């Protein structure tokens, strides 16, 4: 299997574990509040985004020497 | 009598490159003189040779590029060479022009060398704008595009000029090729403005960096300052080899290696780096036609250099103030550069029209100021 | 901007208390920093002379003031070109630094902006 | 030392001449050593390492 | 001494052979642009039928 | 305001004698490594400020300008980029 | 502008061409064509690329040549002036799979394939951007993401919203190397590949510069012994005043 599938996760559970965090709580936010009625005549719609570049970014600079060293 | 001073001919090629009187005491910013005309050779040679192998046509001129990459024995290296060195180019005018203003270079008795230096630069940028539409990429197009449109500000005839500019409603096929024949004239007529440049300098001589005369004590321009500029020449080189190279794309724009596409509009449509100051200028200002104006402002107010400083001392080796005031003028002037290349987003805004006052006011309140203060100074202070 | 009016200013300021007092000592300092004398220069070695009247200036200097800014002039090239700095008696010390120059060029221009204005007078 | 001198460098008919040649055999031996080393560096990645498989 | 001149020309004799191989090697990658593009030299076979062609 | 050699158009000229050496005779490098170290360290130290003081402020000023614009750009930034513009 | 609308800037991979003295891996170079025939090619042109390209590099000039004579290209019409086909030549480019951009936005729901010979000098990212995109499509879009119809979620590109969707899983080919065909391994190859398509000059280029770095560096060592040789008379000047 793609070596990369174990990398990223070992590097989200252990040097990424903030970002993880912080990406898991703003999911399950934004998940409550589309559940939630009258949310498509809203203003301002959040996504996570943000919290998910943050996670990548993080879990890119902790795997891609280690990737391509198993390639 | 010696054959180099008795024949005509080669008694003027004596006169400036061997017997040429020169001071004894010139430092390594002497040198982008030489450097430039080293970027102009350069260019000469690998645009005419670009030019046996390009095709000015719409249809095929961004094909013919890639031909030129692809099958061209050393095509690749010609096309990057030619590429690379236009930036360098900018970079030792911009040398250049920082030495002259430092130095005083501008006054009395060398305004005519100076005022003909600022349509060199005129020069060089329409030369490097021409060019750069040759490749009729994304940049290429929507770059060309944007500058011709800025004629439209001309009041009346604004918009006949530029449909007369283009041949056309929209940059196209005709624009392309009458910007070939334009970019292959005008390194020409650059050449002939540094060279009438150099005769205007003939009459006083090169300053120096202390700014006093040097009729006291002069060196012959070969052998000293011929084998000083080989230093500079393999510098440049090695500067030279390791874009072409090793990072031949380091200066350029990635949007210019997809072809000309007049319905998709880029991300982000800037000019070359060394315009960007130019840029920033014009967008400081809201007016359309006040933009353009104070962006050819920008270049023209370099003539009035001449007389706005007062001092009685030339260049600034003894000058303190006038040190830093030089200092933060250039920051500025980089500043100005990078604003031209970020999104027209807060605060940027605002930090653009900031700079801007700044670059005017060097030239029209500060340099008037501080260089009639230092006259006092130097004055008050060694009685 | 003319010798003249530099003479002029520095004597409005020389003149007030006041603002001797403030613009005299940083006038010193002024020249501390400027580090002409460590090139072993006079203050009026660096005035700009390529102009007719500080050439005419020049040429009414006493022969030996001229020979001796010949060799300033030529000192401080040597200085310049070799990156080093004036040491000992080449330094040029506060009591050495005499306007020399400044009486030639302020007669030069004396002449030169009374016949400016003598070329448009008016008959009353 | 004058020996050295008086044929290769004394007459610059000669000095240029033993510079040329010296240009030409630089040029000769610079090409085959610089192949060589850049053989060694990149070695298993080049066409002419995995040609034999084909 | 002879021994010190030759010394000063060794220096300005390498620095002329370089100029000279460096000079040579300009000159003739970049002058090779003008020989054959590698598109010209594919263009090189041509298959051409007998029977139609008659005798005379 | 330059003449040619022999009329340069240098004030005459008395009572300077100039002395050099060959360059055969010279060592070119002599006190090289005191230059290198000493005499850079000198010239460089007497112009630092003037170098210092402008790159810095505008370095400074940079520094705050695009840091601002990148919170301008976030979630948390919403509200001042709506004043903002 | 927001991070989404930039797209996520891809991480600094360490390839094998990365390094002054580097050249491709020329059996990554084999592999990558491989993927790139197998799966990119059914979207995405190689106009730039003729199969004479691959001879040397890749692939030996028989095996070239019988890529080549698989396919049917337009000949010269013949002799009543009606149309012919010819097999292909090393002469001839890749063919791509559409005839035209109409048809090829028809096929992909209105998106047009860029052709991939310049990709990797067109994108901010080079061989990076290639192989992040490839492999950074996320199961699931960031909650609160609204894709457009026909689009994919992937942060690599600029909005988030992409045309092409995920196309690389473990085993879509079979590599004749006997290498597995893993995600990772295939987008490593594909934009290695890619990279050589857009600057095939480049183990030339480097080689050929790392001799101007020895001579240039030697010729400005000299320059500036001869400088100073010639310089010392000037330099080393002294001067007596006798004031008269
Ligand atoms: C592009 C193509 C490549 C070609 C390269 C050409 C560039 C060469 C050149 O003009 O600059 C070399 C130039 C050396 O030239 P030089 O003829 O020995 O002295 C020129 C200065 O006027 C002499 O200035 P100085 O004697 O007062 O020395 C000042 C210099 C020290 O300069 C030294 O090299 C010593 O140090 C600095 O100013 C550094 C600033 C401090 C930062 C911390 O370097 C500088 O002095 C750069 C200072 C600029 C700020
Ligand atoms: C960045 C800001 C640079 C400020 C320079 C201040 C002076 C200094 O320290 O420089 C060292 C030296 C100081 O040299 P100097 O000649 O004044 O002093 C030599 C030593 N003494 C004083 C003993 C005689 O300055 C230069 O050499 C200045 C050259 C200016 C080139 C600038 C290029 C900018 C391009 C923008 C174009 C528009
Ligand atoms: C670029 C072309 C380089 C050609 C090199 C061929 C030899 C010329 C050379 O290096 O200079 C030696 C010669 C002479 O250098 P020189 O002037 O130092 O030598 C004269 C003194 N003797 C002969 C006693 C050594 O240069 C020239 O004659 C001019 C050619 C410049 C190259
Ligand atoms: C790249 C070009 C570099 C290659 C040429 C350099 C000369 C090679 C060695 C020859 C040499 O040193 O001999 C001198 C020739 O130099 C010369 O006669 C020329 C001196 C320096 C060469 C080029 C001058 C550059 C100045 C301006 C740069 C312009 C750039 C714009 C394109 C003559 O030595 P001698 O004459 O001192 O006497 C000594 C007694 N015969
Ligand atoms: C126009 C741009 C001028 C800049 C020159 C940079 C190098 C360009 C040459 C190509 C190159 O990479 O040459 C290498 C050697 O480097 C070298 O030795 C070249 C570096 C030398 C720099 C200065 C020498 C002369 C430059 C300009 C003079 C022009 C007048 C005559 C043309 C490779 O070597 P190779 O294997 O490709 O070489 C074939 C014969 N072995
Ligand atoms: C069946 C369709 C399909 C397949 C298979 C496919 N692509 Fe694409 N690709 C597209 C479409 C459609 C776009 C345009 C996406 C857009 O602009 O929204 C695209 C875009 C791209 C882009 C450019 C994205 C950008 O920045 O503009 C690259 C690079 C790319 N593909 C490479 C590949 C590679 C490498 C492979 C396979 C190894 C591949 N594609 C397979 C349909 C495909
Ligand atoms: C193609 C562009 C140019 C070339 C090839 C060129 C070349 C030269 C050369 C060889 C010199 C004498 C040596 C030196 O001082 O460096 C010189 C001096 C000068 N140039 Fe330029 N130049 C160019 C552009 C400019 C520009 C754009 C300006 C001004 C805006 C300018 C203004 C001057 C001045 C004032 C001098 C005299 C400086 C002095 O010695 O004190 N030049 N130029
Ligand atoms: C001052 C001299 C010159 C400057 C600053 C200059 C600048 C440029 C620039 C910036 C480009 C775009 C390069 C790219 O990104 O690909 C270009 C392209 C070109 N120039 Fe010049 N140029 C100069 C002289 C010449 C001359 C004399 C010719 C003779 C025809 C010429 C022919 C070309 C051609 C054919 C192209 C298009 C091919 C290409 O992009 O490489 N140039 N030039
Ligand atoms: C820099 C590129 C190299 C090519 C040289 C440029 C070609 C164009 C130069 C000719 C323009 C006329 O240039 C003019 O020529 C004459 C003689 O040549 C010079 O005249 C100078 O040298 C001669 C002897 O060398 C003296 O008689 C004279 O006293 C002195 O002024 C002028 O100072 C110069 O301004």
């Amino acid at each position: 299997p793609d070596p990369a599938i174990a990398l990223h996760e070992a590097a989200a559970e252990g040097p990424c574990h903030d970002f993880k965090h912080h990406f898991d709580e703003c999911v399950e936010r934004v998940t409550k509040a589309q559940e939630a009625e009258d949310y498509d005549h809203a203003e301002y719609k959040e996504d996570c985004v943000e919290e998910f570049f943050h996670l990548q970014h993080c879990i890119n600079d902790n795997t891609a020497d280690k990737l391509f060293r198993v390639l | 009598m010696a054959l180099r001073k008795k024949n005509s001919l080669l008694n003027m090629a004596n006169s400036y490159v061997l017997d040429s009187p020169q001071p004894s005491n010139l430092n390594y910013f002497w040198n982008f003189g030489s450097l430039l005309a080293l970027c102009l050779v350069i260019q000469l040679a690998t645009g005419i040779t670009l030019a046996m192998h390009y095709t000015s046509h719409a249809s095929l001129a961004f094909d013919s590029v890639e031909h030129i990459m692809r099958d061209v024995n050393f095509g690749w290296f010609i096309r990057y060479a030619h590429a690379n060195t236009a930036s360098f180019f900018f970079i030792c005018i911009y040398a250049h022009m920082g030495r002259n203003i430092y130095y005083g270079s501008y006054k009395t008795p060398r305004v005519l060398p100076w005022s003909i230096g600022v349509i060199i630069f005129l020069l060089l940028i329409i030369t490097a704008f021409m060019g750069y539409v040759l490749v009729f990429g994304q940049m290429s197009l929507w770059g060309a595009t944007v500058i011709c449109n800025l004629v439209s500000a001309i009041p009346w005839l604004g918009e006949d000029i530029v449909h007369f500019l283009w041949g056309g409603f929209s940059v196209g096929n005709p624009t392309l090729q009458r910007f070939f024949a334009l970019h292959y004239l005008m390194p020409f007529v650059l050449a002939v403005f540094a060279l009438l440049h150099l005769i205007a300098l003939h009459t006083a001589g090169s300053s120096n960096p202390l700014g006093i005369t040097s009729n006291v004590d002069k060196l012959s321009m070969h052998p000293y300052y011929s084998f000083k500029d080989l230093i500079t020449v393999f510098a440049f080189l090695l500067m030279f080899t390791l874009f072409v190279f090793f990072s031949p794309d380091k200066l350029g724009h990635p949007d210019n290696y997809i072809p000309a596409n007049p319905m998709v509009t880029p991300a982000s449509i800037v000019p070359e780096w060394y315009l960007l100051p130019f840029y920033a200028i014009l967008r400081a200002i809201p007016d359309k036609l006040g933009g353009v104006i104070a962006m050819v402002a920008a270049i023209l107010i370099l003539l009035i250099l001449p007389i706005v400083d007062r001092s009685i001392i030339r260049g600034n080796a003894f000058k303190p103030i006038s040190k830093l005031l030089f200092g933060f003028f250039i920051c500025n002037f980089l500043l100005l550069g990078v604003l031209g290349q970020v999104h027209i987003e807060p605060p940027f805004i605002v930090l653009g029209q900031i700079c801007t006052i700044f670059y005017f006011s060097y030239f029209l309140i500060l340099l008037p100021m501080v260089s009639t203060i230092e006259n006092i100074f130097f004055y008050i202070g060694s009685l | 901007a003319s010798i003249t009016s530099v003479v002029k200013t520095s004597e409005l300021i020389l003149k007030s208390p006041l603002l001797s007092k403030i613009v005299v000592p940083l006038a010193k300092t002024y020249v501390k920093f400027s580090g002409y004398r460590q090139l072993g220069f006079k203050m009026n070695d660096l005035i700009i002379e390529e102009t007719p009247n500080m050439q005419l200036a020049l040429r009414r200097l006493p022969p030996t003031e001229s020979y001796d800014r010949v060799y300033r002039l030529i000192r401080a090239t040597q200085f310049s070109l070799s990156h080093k700095l004036a040491t000992g008696n080449d330094i040029t010390k506060p009591e050495e630094d005499d306007h020399y120059l400044i009486p030639y060029i302020l007669d030069v221009e004396a002449e030169a902006f009374e016949k400016d204005a003598l070329d448009n007078l008016e008959v009353v | 030392a004058t020996t050295f001198y008086n044929v290769f460098v004394k007459r610059n008919s000669a000095f240029v001449a033993t510079i040329l040649a010296s240009a030409f055999v630089f040029d000769m031996t610079f090409e085959t050593a610089i192949d060589n080393f850049w053989d060694r560096i990149n070695a298993g990645k080049q066409w002419k390492d995995i040609r034999h498989k084909y | 001494t002879d021994a010190n001149r030759l010394f000063s020309y060794f220096m300005i004799g390498s620095f002329g052979m370089l100029s000279a191989a460096g000079a040579k090697a300009t000159v003739q990658d970049f002058l090779s642009n003008m020989s054959a593009s590698a598109d010209v030299l594919a263009m090189a076979k041509v298959e051409v039928k007998l029977g139609a062609i008659p005798l005379g | 305001y330059m003449g040619w050699w022999g009329h340069m158009g240098s004030p005459p000229q008395k009572g300077i004698a100039g002395y050099t050496i060959s360059p055969f005779a010279a060592r070119p490098f002599a006190g090289v490594v005191h230059a290198a170290i000493f005499n850079t360290f000198r010239r460089t130290k007497n112009q630092a400020l003037f170098v210092i003081l402008p790159v810095s402020f505008f370095y400074y000023v940079w520094t705050q300008a695009s840091e601002k614009n990148e919170w301008l750009y976030t979630k948390a930034g919403r509200h001042e980029l709506a004043k903002a513009l | 502008m927001t991070a989404a609308e930039h797209g996520l800037h891809p991480a600094e991979y360490p390839w094998p061409q990365n390094g002054m003295l580097s050249t491709f891996d020329h059996a990554s170079l084999r592999r990558g064509y491989q993927v790139y025939k197998e799966v990119c090619a059914a979207c995405h042109s190689l106009d730039r690329i003729a199969w004479r390209n691959l001879v040397g590099v890749t692939h030996t000039t028989d095996e070239a040549k019988a890529f080549a004579e698989e396919l049917e290209y337009d000949d010269e019409p013949d002799d009543e002036g009606n149309p012919r086909k010819r097999p292909g030549k090393l002469a001839d480019y890749i063919p791509g799979p559409y005839p035209n951009e109409q048809a090829a936005r028809a096929a992909n729901q209105g998106a047009l394939p860029p052709d991939l010979s310049l990709i990797a000098k067109a994108r901010h990212g080079g061989a990076d951007y290639i192989f992040a995109l490839l492999t950074g499509y996320p199961d699931e879009p960031p909650a609160g993401v609204v894709l457009a119809p026909g689009m994919n979620y992937n942060p690599y590109f600029p909005g988030g919203g992409i045309g092409m969707a995920r196309t690389l899983f473990d085993g879509v080919v079979e590599y004749e190397d006997g290498t597995p065909a893993t995600t990772s391994q295939m987008a490593k190859d594909v934009a290695a590949f890619l990279t050589w398509a857009a600057e095939p000059e480049h183990d030339e280029r480097k080689k050929l510069g790392l001799k101007a770095i020895i001579v240039i560096s030697a010729m400005l060592g000299l320059s500036v012994y001869i400088k100073k040789f010639k310089w010392s008379p000037i330099k080393n000047r002294k001067f007596i005043y006798n004031p008269p």
